[PDB]
């Protein structure tokens, strides 16, 4: 048992046709404390897997080191480290999740909730969430934490079925996610503005942007403000 | 749940109740309280529905073994000990067991043993166990007798759990009926409380505070 | 309880769901929430329910008396103040949670109300367990000087929002729109679910009950 | 305090009250009463908490009796066990609430009837043919559900009483000094001294 | 929340942000702090909403009555209002309010009141839980005498970095200013503020 | 404090024919007031004609039908690929559930199948390993709801023959496939309407001689 | 401890053509100690008729507070209580305890005898009106109750048959239930004949 | 359990112990033997918590019974007291102790002297005329530092001890349904059936 | 408590108070919270005394090892050995380090570990009790490639800021200089410092 420290908030994605996006702001809070400006809290794992984590920073640090060694393990004695026997996103997550329910049995978990984002070999999308207690679920859309209550709201009216995943193109799903981070930005208050993104697609592969803010923001209406 | 079990001129009645709740919701009414653990040896379950069903079961197989390792049917005064002594070693911890190991053999007669979760342990010739004890010691005690008939014994243990069934919010369903004897175990049936009541009521007489 | 309000350019669309619950239970699918205030005034309730019930028709009563003193039509301003002041005497523990919307002399009026007596006074305002979801929906799409078909439609999604993400919500969506020309209750708006169909007939057939006795009184 | 047994048969009305005061790990008294006259056809035994139990009995004596005196008439039982039911509930929600279980026998002479009426201090008032307070009724109900006819007559009702008392005598775990047997009939109430 | 009043040559100036929170979602993004209770006498609320709201408005009624009867209140005088209802009835509330008006004769004053409700007439005051972080900035930067422009930015460059590290503070920067010449209501956005 | 334990929602129900046996759930998956998912199976198909689901806390329940999983591929290994017959499958879950009492599994346990008579079994378990054999179960947040009604159609509780002055019952007798999926759908749009936990998808598994079937439901998502 | 389920019980109520029906269970017990298998949880006022679940002191006595203050109303109105007026006077006089509150769950149920519309409404124990087209279910079985009636359950049925339908509705909701049972009653009432029968149930 | 009293007269060592196994609201047992013989001239009794107290005085027996096989040979008692005391001295500071209080009343043969041991379950030991454990001692040490004489007969003893036992029947709020009397002397342990 | 470490052209500075205290008794006016764990890696200690001394004892053992084995550490494994004992050591400790050294590849280098134990490097850092009064300052008039002379003003004026409104905080203000020209030990005076 502990309590945790130095946090991060919401990681939102979705699927689309040909892959999935993730993405997270760039805060660790200290409580109320906005302390951190930097942290990136997309992790990726070869050119198919993008894991993202929110909670507590230490023990995604902790994550961060766990999955850099798997890799490293994995390439040990392993000839097709870079073709069929590289790490897959299914692989990726059991692991993840075969930890965090082991740390919750023990008294002693990991204070973080994750979503593990890629593409298969197959060319299958994988979506998957776990968290401190390793509870894990699939969905379209997987939002952690605070975007779970005002994201997943706005990305399910993209894709609200299994069907709506092959209509919904790149862009399309991309404009909602940038979205769905402006509407968080708003409403969450502990959030930052700057935000990273990754699209994992089947075919053009893993894209990673960086330094992204969020824009086109009304404030406007507030001039019209006097008194309660 | 009303378990009861009491020694008598021609062996021992066994009788239980049917019924598993968990709070207020009824969970069951066909549930079995009665574990054969061999042709001479049955055990009554109140309190925990795992931990009686799990560790009488448990005793069950160390029986098995006392008779395989001592080519002889194991003393009930031996089975309920090995029974007691394991809850005692788990004392503390939380398990909830009212039991009643019930058996013939020839080295001891009918016997009856009562074993709880808290270690105790006592032989006697009547014991009634559960949350409608109270109501069947009440019909029990005042219409109890050496001297009864087979015939009798069966039916008193029925009225008994009959009894309780019908004041006892957490006990009901149907009533599980066994006679033991020198040759063994023998089961008398399942009696639906549904209909038992009211041929009871109808040819008895009695239950005269219900509208019916 | 999905319970929401916006301002547009003619006036005030409220909206609300119609799910009530014990608990995890749902006892009314088609419960009305949007409550009269005034003729010009009305209000979307969420929290305890009894209390939002009995606040509300409180200071509606109290309003009736002080607009037939005065003679003109109450102000939005005296609703907010008569709830305000009373919600916060009783220091949050009337669990009364009220959009409070209408039109007066002065113009169109939006106000969310809490349980302890804080008022905020705005063009856009969501409340209940599918406030989240709602609001997601404004933050979206909402803009200042809306046309009323356009504004009906902002309301009716973001309850919809709340009606399918959030448990707590659930049924019909209501609307109410006030403007200085008109007032139209709209109950239901929109039937998003369809009631499901049953395909088996369960229902007994005659003397199928056992009875002990009968009697008949006539009246 | 602790057992109070009422019985009603078909010409009178009998309750059996413990005679044990314990406080502590004394017994302070072994002859107590735990009953009141309320009018010449009403008695009322109690239970609970201690010095509650005759301030509330002695409390609804006076009411009754100042009742007989002004109207030259005799209360019913209903109306009695009415009047205590409302006591009680009233109660309930007070400060400091009575923690007293009550039962009344009392013979109707208008309707020449035997009733008895059991009521816990919450206010829950019942009419019953047998009743009890506390942990007596969990060994008690079972056998006069099995026992009882509603035809018994007095020496009937007083057999069928000592089965009740042998059985709380045999199972209970405290020693309640044995009870006092009090029958309400059509010529008032008198107490057994022979139990 | 992060609120401040700040006397300078005409007059004074009150600040705040507009975020209101329960835990961490924003219930209110475009709050007004800033209230008044008289024509040239306005207040900076911190701590409960309620509590606040429900004080301001007793003050503002109390001021009323007072000038129908006595004419325009001093600044000490709304402020000592606030800090009767604020030290009886301190148990139940939770409210720090910083009181800012101007006179003819007295030019610009600020009040502080704290939870406990004691008074403390001031140069400046800052208040709210963004407070913290710009102590040390405020008091190497605040100047006795400042011109209008230069109290604007003060105030500007103060809250945008209490805001910056108070998740509990944001949205719009609001301010009003209290001169001779009148009332002046300001208004600065994000993406002016944030980028200082 | 660190809280272990976690509820996910979601209900399940278990009937039990002459030749077949069925296992359904909704596909809902919760936390608090929100959804998860409006499609995460928690019926599983184990191997040797055996179905089994675990609702409760979801954490526990995939932790159990892992183990469980994993006990049957390791009984073909240790006694010469013989099947587990669902009795064995049973008395085995018992002693994994019972295995953690003192830190239990948070799931209510449903297993069916067809016994050795190749007649339909279901078989419920209580968090710690209390396991009975049944004709009808339902299990999880509306079972409260969905089992009263069970009780009266499916062993036609409480029912007596017209006319007949409630003296002789109704004869209970044995459901066809197509009336105990009937009675599985209106149990779960029942429940769907008066639980908040329970929508969005139901998925029945079916178990005959011939091998374990599925079949999807849609369910109001509100 | 738990004010609402020490004594057990339940009522439900629903609508049929031209009529409506309410239902209860006998049972008043002390936790798990059955005490009274002739308690009877229905009362009415003129032809609107009341169950109430919960408490049963508070039962006892808010059936004699209604009958109190309907006979005034009576008096002084010189007309019966229709179900509709009833029914808001229920939620005044329990919202009047809101901070010390009776610990019920009250039926209405009734045609009116003017417009000849059946009517049903229930509340909580502080006094909040759910009106239905349907059904009304309260007490310790009310999970139960909800259930059975959400299958059971069609529109506009006859007398005769929906006494099958609520009977079945309560009694199968009662054996899942160890706080209720023990006997019951059902009320079917047409615009003016009222007819009350007793059903036999498992005594467990 | 709860009584166990022990008297030591000029040749022998008298316990009377309570017949009663309560659990809860129900007297299980009314004949229960709540004693083990150590040794042909040693008794132990026993009160406490319930399963410990069979537990404990069983597993005592077995140590004594080994004992004595070993050496051909009867521990004083003594030696018994001593070996008991350390048993509970250890288990007071154990993670689960054992709840067990005992009286061991003993005939030492070498010195043909009767010995009585007070033991409560801390392992707190004292030698006494006459010895009680839990709310028997409040009214009985009393009585017979009244009544005790050093050079009673068994019989004097005996009618000391009835008065003990009449004494709380009278005063103790639980029934304990009568005592089992035990004599230890220089012919080993026997049962008086008629108390 | 108030310690920062601020990288700059010719490598970095650590500065810290010297108040120790036991609720509102200084124990301690004098202390020395800059510690060495190698030559030119050295750390700023807040928390509890009594963890941060046990650590930095490790650490400085753990170096010395790593030294006669491998010659000098690099200040990133410096502060990844902080890191380890902080981490999996969080449920027992109360212990907020800044990590600071000097490399003649990597230049000036600032490692920040809070009370979890993550790690975070940064151009500065803020820490201790005191530091929650300057995060507006410090963000305010921190540059990067800062002179010795204009960061050992940014460190003075910034202590002297949470020195002032800090309790926590006082005493002198020691400094630690760490360039390829070696290691220099700075104090400045309330004298001095209080009337910035
Ligand atoms: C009556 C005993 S009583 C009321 O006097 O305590 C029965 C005896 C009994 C029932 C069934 C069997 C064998 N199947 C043997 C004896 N006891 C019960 O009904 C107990 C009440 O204590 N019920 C249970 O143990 C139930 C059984 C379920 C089938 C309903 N289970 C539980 O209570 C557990 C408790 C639990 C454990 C871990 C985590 C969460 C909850 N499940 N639940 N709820
Ligand atoms: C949604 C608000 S929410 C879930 O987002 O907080 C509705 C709002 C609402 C519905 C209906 C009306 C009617 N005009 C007005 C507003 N609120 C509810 O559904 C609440 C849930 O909190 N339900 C209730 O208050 C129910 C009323 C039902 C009978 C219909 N009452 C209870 O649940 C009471 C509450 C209570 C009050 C005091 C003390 C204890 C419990 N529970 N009970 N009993
Ligand atoms: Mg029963
Ligand atoms: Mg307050
Ligand atoms: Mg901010
Ligand atoms: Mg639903
Ligand atoms: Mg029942």
């Amino acid at each position: 048992t502990q309590q945790p420290i130095v946090t991060g908030t919401s990681v939102i994605s979705m699927k689309y046709d040909n892959g999935v996006i993730i993405a997270a702001d760039n805060l660790g809070s200290y409580g109320s404390l906005l302390r951190f400006n930097g942290v990136e809290r997309l992790i990726p794992v070869g050119d198919n897997t993008v894991v993202g984590i929110s909670g507590d920073i230490s023990d995604m640090q902790h994550i961060e080191r766990l999955l850099k060694d798997l890799v490293t393990e994995n390439a040990y004695d392993n000839p097709l480290a870079d073709a069929e026997e590289a790490l897959e996103p299914s692989y990726i997550f059991e692991y993840l999740a075969t930890v965090m329910y082991q740390r919750r049995s023990k008294m002693n978990p990991l204070w973080n909730a994750i979503i593990v984002a890629g593409v298969q070999s197959n060319g299958d999308q994988f979506l998957r969430y776990v968290n401190l207690l390793g509870v894990t679920y699939s969905s379209p859309t997987l939002a952690t934490g605070f975007g779970a209550h005002m994201a997943n709201p706005l990305l399910r009216k993209v894709v609200d079925r299994e069907s709506d995943i092959p209509k919904t193109t790149v862009q399309v799903a991309e404009e909602a996610i940038v979205n769905a981070m402006r509407v968080l930005y708003y409403r969450d208050a502990r959030s930052s503005r700057n935000f990273s993104l990754a699209i994992i697609d089947k075919n053009t592969g893993l894209t990673f942007k960086k330094n992204l803010q969020v824009e086109n923001m009304k404030w406007d209406f507030a001039k019209d403000i006097k008194g309660y | 749940t009303t378990t009861l079990a009491f020694r008598f001129q021609g062996g021992i009645i066994v009788a239980v109740d049917s019924r598993a709740t968990a709070g207020n919701w009824v969970a069951s009414q066909t549930v079995k309280k009665v574990i054969e653990i061999n042709p001479f040896l049955l055990g009554t379950m109140a309190g925990g529905a795992a931990d009686c069903q799990f560790w009488e079961t448990w005793l069950g197989s160390q029986c098995r073994l006392h008779e395989l390792r001592e080519k002889e049917r194991i003393s009930v005064a031996a089975a309920s000990k090995i029974l007691s002594n394991l809850v005692y070693q788990y004392k503390g911890a939380g398990l909830s067991m009212g039991t009643m190991i019930c058996g013939y053999t020839r080295k001891e007669g009918p016997t009856i043993y009562y074993v709880d979760s808290d270690g105790t342990r006592l032989k006697g010739d009547i014991f009634c166990v559960g949350s409608g004890q109270t109501f069947a010691y009440g019909v029990l005690d005042s219409n109890y007798k050496w001297d009864l008939s087979v015939e009798d014994a069966l039916y008193l243990g029925k009225r008994s759990i009959l009894a309780a069934a019908h004041r006892d919010a957490y006990s009901g369903g149907s009533v599980n009926l066994y006679h033991v004897t020198e040759d063994g175990w023998i089961y008398h049936g399942n009696h639906d409380v549904g209909e038992l009541f009211w041929k009871v009521k109808e040819e008895e007489g009695s239950f005269n505070n219900v509208i019916g | 309880t999905t319970i929401a309000g916006v301002v547009y350019k003619d006036g005030i669309v409220l909206g609300a769901d119609t799910r009530a619950t014990e608990g995890m239970v749902v006892a009314d699918k088609n419960c009305s929430k949007i409550h009269f205030i005034s003729p010009n005034i009305y209000c979307c309730g969420a929290g305890t329910a009894a209390d939002t019930d009995m606040t509300t028709q409180l200071i509606s009563s109290n309003l009736e008396l002080h607009s037939l003193s005065t003679g003109r039509l109450p102000r939005v301003v005296t609703a907010n103040r008569m709830l305000k002041q009373m919600l916060f005497r009783y220091q949050g523990y009337i669990g009364a949670a009220l959009v409070l919307g209408g039109v007066d002399v002065t113009g169109p009026h939006l106000y969310s109300i809490y349980p302890h007596g804080s008022t905020d006074k705005l063009p856009y305002v969501t409340m209940g367990s599918g406030s989240l979801a709602a609001m997601a929906v404004f933050e979206d799409k909402f803009r200042p000087d809306m046309e009323e078909e356009e504004a009906k439609n902002l309301v009716s999604e973001a309850i919809a929002a709340g009606i399918f993400n959030d448990l707590g919500s659930g049924g019909n969506i209501d609307l109410c729109v006030i403007s200085k020309n008109k007032l139209d209750f709209l109950r239901p708006y929109t039937v998003p679910n369809k009631k499901g169909t049953r395909l088996g007939r369960y229902r007994c057939e005659k003397g199928t009950t056992a009875v002990l006795t009968e009697k008949i009184t006539p009246l | 305090m602790d057992i109070i047994l009422g019985i009603r048969v078909q010409d009178s009305v009998i309750l059996a009250s413990s005679k044990a005061v314990t406080r502590g790990i004394s017994v302070l008294k072994d002859s107590d009463d735990k009953t009141r006259q309320l009018s010449p056809h009403t008695l009322m035994s109690f239970a609970g908490e201690a010095g509650d139990t005759v301030q509330f009995a002695e409390y609804i004596q006076a009411n009754i009796q100042l009742y007989s005196i002004r109207e030259d008439y005799e209360l019913s039982p209903q109306a009695v066990s009415s009047f205590v039911r409302q006591e009680l509930a009233k109660s309930i929600r007070s400060r400091r609430p009575y923690q007293v279980n009550v039962l009344i026998g009392g013979y109707d002479k208008k309707k020449n009837k035997p009733e008895l009426y059991q009521i816990d201090y919450l206010g829950t008032k019942v009419e019953l043919p047998y009743g009890a307070h506390g942990y007596s009724g969990f060994y008690t109900f079972s056998l006069l559900d099995h026992h009882y006819r509603p035809d018994m007559t007095t020496e009937e009702g007083l057999d069928l009483l000592k089965l009740c008392v042998q059985e709380l005598e045999k199972r209970m775990p405290m020693d309640f000094k044995g009870v006092i047997v009090k029958i309400v009939d059509k010529d008032g109430i008198r107490q057994v001294d022979d139990f | 929340t992060s609120i401040m009043a700040v006397t300078f040559k005409d007059g004074v100036i009150l600040g705040a942000d507009s975020r209101t929170t329960t835990g961490a979602y924003i219930a209110n993004r475009v709050t007004d702090k800033l209230t008044r209770v008289h024509d040239k006498i306005w207040c900076c609320r911190s701590g409960s909403a309620a509590d606040t709201q429900a004080i301001a408005d007793i003050v503002q009624y109390h001021l009323e009555l007072y000038t129908s009867q006595y004419g325009t209140p001093s600044t000490e005088t709304a402020a000592s209002v606030f800090k009767e209802l604020c030290y009886e009835n301190k148990d139940n509330l939770t409210a720090g309010i910083i009181v800012a008006g101007y006179d003819d004769k007295n030019k610009g004053e600020v009040y502080t009141i704290p939870l406990g409700g004691s008074v403390h007439k001031l140069p400046y005051a800052i208040a709210g839980s963004g407070s913290t972080f710009i102590y040390g900035y405020c008091d190497k930067n605040f100047r006795e005498n400042m011109s209008k422009e230069e109290t604007v930015d003060f105030i500007k460059h103060s809250l945008s970095q209490a805001i910056k590290w108070d998740g509990s503070s944001g949205g719009v920067i609001r301010m009003v200013v209290l001169t001779a010449a009148g009332v002046e209501r300001l208004i600065f956005y994000p993406d002016e503020y944030e980028q200082l | 404090q660190f809280n272990p334990y976690g509820d996910n929602g979601g209900t399940i129900l278990g009937i039990a024919g002459e030749d077949f046996a069925v296992l359904a759930g909704d596909t809902r998956n919760i936390t608090d007031y929100s959804i998860n998912s409006r499609y995460e199976p928690k019926v599983f198909d184990c191997g040797d004609n055996i179905v089994m689901s675990a609702n409760g806390f979801a954490a526990d329940g995939d932790a159990l039908v892992k183990r469980f999983k994993n006990s049957v591929k390791w009984y073909h290994f240790d006694h010469n690929d013989k099947k587990l017959s669902i009795n064995s499958a049973a008395r085995n879950i018992q002693h994994l559930l019972y295995g953690k009492r003192f830190f239990p599994y948070y799931v209510h346990t449903i297993i069916a199948g067809l016994d050795e008579d190749g007649k339909g079994a279901v078989y419920s378990f209580d968090p710690v390993g209390s396991y009975e054999r049944e004709q009808c179960r339902a299990g999880g947040a509306a079972a409260s709801l969905i089992m009263p009604f069970l009780d009266n159609q499916v062993n036609f509780k409480n029912q007596y023959e017209p006319g007949t002055n409630g003296k002789v019952k109704k004869p209970l007798k044995y459901l066809s496939v197509e009336e105990v999926i009937k009675l599985v759908r209106d149990s779960f749009t029942s429940a769907t309407e008066r639980h908040i936990q329970v929508g969005d998808g139901l998925e029945i598994l079916i178990v005959t001689k011939d091998g374990v079937r599925k079949e999807f439901y849609e369910l109001k998502r509100d | 401890s738990d004010p609402s389920s020490i004594n057990g019980g339940i009522v439900v109520a629903m609508t049929g053509k031209d009529c409506v029906a309410i239902a209860c269970d006998l049972r008043l017990g002390s936790q798990s100690l059955g005490v009274s298998n002739k308690f009877e949880k229905i009362f009415h006022y003129g032809h609107v008729f009341l169950g109430i679940t919960g408490l049963a002191t508070d039962v006892t006595t808010l059936n004699e507070m209604f009958r109190y203050k309907t006979n005034l109303y009576k008096l002084k109105e010189e007309r019966a209580i229709e179900p509709e007026t009833f029914t808001q006077l229920v939620s005044s006089s329990l919202y009047e305890r809101r901070f010390g509150p009776y610990f019920v769950g009250p039926v209405v149920a009734g045609i009116n005898s003017k417009s000849g519309k059946p009517f049903i409404a229930g509340f909580d124990l502080i006094g909040c009106i759910d009106e239905a087209k349907d059904f009304i279910v309260s007490g310790t079985a009310s999970d139960q109750l909800f259930g059975m009636c959400e299958s059971l359950y069609e529109p506009n049925l006859e007398p005769e048959d929906l006494f099958e339908t609520i009977s079945q509705a309560l009694l199968n909701a009662a054996d899942r239930d160890a706080l209720s049972g023990w006997g019951a009653v059902v009320y079917i009432i047409k615009k003016d004949e009222v007819v009350k029968r007793y059903l036999k149930m498992r005594q467990d």
